[PDB]
């Protein structure tokens, strides 16, 4: 979607391997600020948003 | 209120322990007042700040 509509997907009930989201190097810019990259396999959430 | 004088201190002690231990669960600016949080959440160069 486009910056003004930006689309925005819940996600919940689900485990998720964040270790191949830092392995890839697809990504140009991969920068967290309230979490490290490395620790996001050993937490568990809620209210996450994309 | 015969005992006032006792029980004053005795409450001033408490409240001033129980104050205390309420100055942990403040965060100071800080994104979490657990310790725990931030070693879990952060890399060393955040977690030092």
């Amino acid at each position: 979607a486009s910056v003004y509509a930006w689309n925005r997907k819940r996600i919940s009930n689900c485990v998720a391997d964040y270790s191949v989201l830092y392995n890839s190097a697809s990504f140009s810019t991969f920068k967290c600020y309230g979490v490290s990259p490395t620790k996001l396999n050993d937490l568990c959430f809620t209210n996450v948003y994309a | 209120s015969a005992l006032g004088k006792l029980q004053d201190v005795v409450n001033q002690n408490a409240q001033a322990l129980n104050t205390l231990v309420k100055q942990l669960s403040s965060n100071f600016g800080a994104i979490s007042s657990v310790l725990n949080d931030i070693l879990a959440r952060l890399d060393p160069p955040e977690a030092e700040v």
